[PDB]
């Protein structure tokens, strides 16, 4: 009843039931502080006027 | 759906077709309930969704 998935070499040896929950493989990172926006948002927009 | 012929209940659609042998493999974006799983073997759920 442990929280384990299968690969192809598990499934020949072990015999799962229907999967009750779904999960996947992720990575974990942390936050940054701020974003890039080089003072040019309306600069091509207002250039039309 | 319940057929009106003294208490017969028949699967319709593809479920009727596979149960009558007209189809052999059913690839479809179909969810899995207990009702279809009462009679029909299901594979592993490929595309998880909500």
């Amino acid at each position: 009843v442990g929280s384990l998935t299968i690969n192809e070499e598990r499934s020949e040896v072990v015999d799962f039931s229907v999967p009750f929950i779904e999960t996947g493989i992720s990575v974990m990172v942390s936050r940054s502080n701020g974003t890039v926006s080089p003072s040019a948002f309306l600069e091509p927009f207002s250039a039309c006027v | 759906e319940r057929v009106q012929n003294s208490n017969k209940k028949e699967w319709n659609g593809m479920m009727g077709e596979l149960l009558s042998g007209q189809a052999d493999m059913i690839v479809a974006p179909l969810t899995i309930n207990n009702e279809r799983a009462q009679y029909i073997e299901f594979s592993k759920p490929f595309k998880y969704q909500g």
